[PDB]
Order: structure tokens, then C-alpha cells, then sequence
């Protein structure tokens, strides 16, 4: 069940967890993540790795 | 207790074998199947 | 009477208002909620949204127009094989991107994977039909 | 024909999603639902 | 019981979701969380 979160949650964002799975690249969800908490996403995207 | 805890979900996924993450590691949370408890070494830590 | 304050709890937030917290108000989206009286208890209606119907689509995080980089506003872009669309995050309604639609940030030689097309702003041709 | 049986429990089926590095699904339709909760 | 009951308001908020409550789910911003489990429990890791 813990492996079933973790993969959830790398795959899919939080939306498998109202409706069903859907895919999404990882750094564009941790934009979403950085909208979520008032930063511009273009922060993320200038300074990856 | 533990199963309200736990059971949220009613699909068990799984990661594809490919890690195309971006640059992103998550070897050390992700299970390990060289072992027979599939899990995460992390977890062999707290188990140990 | 743990249970009581968390029934309390309950009526204050998903009742009287529309609540973020997932999974608090049932499963899903929350967007409203009922009481109902039992014997001894209550009976919470959720009326919750869930979506349904996904495609497949093509994706890129930014696009190089003139050599600057150009970033959605809200929402994401999408290419259905042939063009590139804005869409919000939770409908599928695509639009021809706009000067609108995006912003303007940097260069387009640091982020990963940019996509090469072009912008439309509605002024060029406001200022070309006069001329 | 109807007898006891005994068993392993299954958690729930088995889903692989198609990850990549440039693929979203986006929703087309929506429901709206109801659901019941006691206390 | 109760402890149990807060863990589980942790993992629906902190893991499925994005919570906008001050030091929920550790110290700083919350960007998101993954639980790893234990003998009798679990353990989050937040990152912030
Ligand atoms: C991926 C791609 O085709 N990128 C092109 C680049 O090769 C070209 O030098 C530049 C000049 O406009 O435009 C862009
Ligand atoms: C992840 O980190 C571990 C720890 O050093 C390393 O052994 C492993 O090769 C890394 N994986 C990738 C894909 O870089
Ligand atoms: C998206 O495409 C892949 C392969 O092209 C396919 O396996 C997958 O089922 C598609 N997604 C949907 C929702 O049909
Ligand atoms: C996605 O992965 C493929 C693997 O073949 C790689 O060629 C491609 O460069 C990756 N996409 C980006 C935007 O880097």
C-alpha cells in the first residue's frame, strides 16, 4: 500500500486522489507545487537540477 | 485503526522501470526487488 | 464526544462553507453539503464533483517565440498533434495562445525542453488592417 | 453447490499508469456525486 | 485511537493533497509529503 502511495503520488500529482490517475511529468508538478504556494512557476523551470 | 489509516486507495499502481524524473533520485524511498521484503531501505533502517 | 467536536468540526466547515482540505468533505472535489437529523445522530449529504473522460496529449512547460520564453498564466499548454492550445487545469478547452494568455520571462536557452512556435498578440493585425 | 472457502485477501486490482516526461491526461467530462457520511 | 485518527487527517491532507495550514505538515512552506511505514506506525517525510 505504501509503494501504491509513493507511486501515486511521483505519477500523477494529487489529482488520482478525488478521480482517476492521470499522468503528468514531475517538474511540471512541482510548478503546480511552487503556484500552490504563491511563487511564479518560471522560479522552478530557471533553476532545475 | 490501521485499516483507515491506510486503505485509501483502490488502485494498487505501480513506477514505470524507466526513472526519466527530471533529475529527481527517489532511490531511497522507492522498494528495492533484490530483496525478499520489497522495501525501501529506508524502511530496513526502521525496521532494524 | 471526541466524536461530537469532530461532527462539529464537520458541520462548520463543510456546511457552512466550501472547505480545501481533501478528503474531509467525502471524496473528491467538495463543493456543498447537507444536514440531516437521525436518531441520536447526524447525516452529512456531500455533493462533490469528480471528473471523468481523459485524452491523451503532448506537452511542453514553455515556448520560445522570439527568443523569449513564454510562460502559461494559468493553465497548461497542449498539442493535439498539429498545434499548441492554453487550457485550464481541470476542463479541456483549448485556446490560440496569446500575448493574453502568457508572460514574458528570461531566456529560452535555460529551461528544459522548450518548444519553438509562435505567439499571436491581437495588435499586429490591429495596426496592419489600419495600414 | 455453496460451501465455505478460504482465502488470500486482494488489496485491489493492479493499475500501471503511462508515465513520461511529456504526456498529461486532461478530463473531458464530469460527474456530480452524492455520498452519504454518518455520525 | 486518537493518535491514530491524526495520523490519518495527516496522510489524506499532507500526501494527497496540498494543505495550506501553517506547520501541519512540518516546519516552513509545504511542498508535499511520503509516508514509509513501521513497526506499529508510520513516518512522514515532508518536504518544505
Ligand atoms: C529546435 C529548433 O529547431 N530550434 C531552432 C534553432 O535550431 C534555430 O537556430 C533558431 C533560429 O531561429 O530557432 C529555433
Ligand atoms: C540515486 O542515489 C544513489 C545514492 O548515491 C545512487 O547510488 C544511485 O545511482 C542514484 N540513482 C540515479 C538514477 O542517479
Ligand atoms: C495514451 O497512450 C498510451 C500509448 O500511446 C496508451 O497506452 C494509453 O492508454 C493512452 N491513454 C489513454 C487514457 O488511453
Ligand atoms: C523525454 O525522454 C526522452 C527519452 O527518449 C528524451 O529523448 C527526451 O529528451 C525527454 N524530453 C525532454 C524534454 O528532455
Amino acid at each position: 500500500y505504501t509503494s501504491a502511495l509513493l507511486a501515486g503520488t511521483i505519477t500523477s500529482g494529487w489529482t488520482f486522489g478525488a478521480g482517476p490517475a492521470l499522468q503528468i511529468p514531475f517538474p511540471m508538478q512541482m510548478a503546480y507545487r511552487f503556484n500552490g504556494i504563491g511563487v511564479t512557476q518560471n522560479v522552478l523551470y530557471e533553476n532545475q537540477k | 485503526n490501521t485499516q483507515e489509516v491506510f486503505a485509501q486507495v483502490k488502485q494498487i499502481y505501480k513506477t514505470p522501470p524507466i526513472k526519466d524524473f527530471g533529475g529527481f533520485n527517489f532511490s531511497q524511498i522507492l522498494p528495492d526487488p533484490s530483496k525478499p521484503s520489497k522495501r525501501s531501505p529506508i524502511e530496513d533502517l526502521l525496521f532494524n | 464526544r471526541a466524536s461530537a467536536n469532530l461532527a462539529a468540526t464537520k458541520m462548520s466547515e463543510c456546511v457552512l462553507g466550501q472547505s480545501k482540505r481533501v478528503d474531509f468533505c467525502g471524496k473528491g472535489y467538495h463543493l456543498m453539503s447537507f444536514p440531516q437529523s437521525a436518531p441520536h445522530g447526524v447525516v452529512f449529504l456531500h455533493v462533490t464533483y469528480v471528473p471523468a473522460q481523459e485524452k491523451n496529449f503532448t506537452t511542453a512547460p514553455a515556448i520560445c517565440h522570439d527568443g523569449k520564453a513564454h510562460f502559461p498564466r494559468e493553465g497548461v499548454f497542449v498539442s493535439n498533434g498539429t498545434h499548441w492550445f492554453v487550457t485550464q487545469r481541470n476542463f479541456y478547452e483549448p485556446q490560440i495562445i496569446t500575448t493574453d494568455n502568457t508572460f514574458v520571462s528570461g531566456n529560452c536557452d535555460v529551461v528544459i525542453g522548450i518548444v519553438n512556435n509562435t505567439v499571436y498578440d491581437p495588435l499586429q493585425p490591429e495596426l496592419d488592417s489600419f495600414k | 453447490s455453496q460451501s465455505i472457502i478460504a482465502y488470500t485477501m486482494s488489496l485491489g486490482a493492479e493499475n500501471s499508469v503511462a508515465y513520461s516526461n511529456n504526456s498529461i491526461a486532461i478530463p473531458t467530462n464530469f460527474t456530480i456525486s452524492v455520498t452519504t457520511e454518518i455520525l
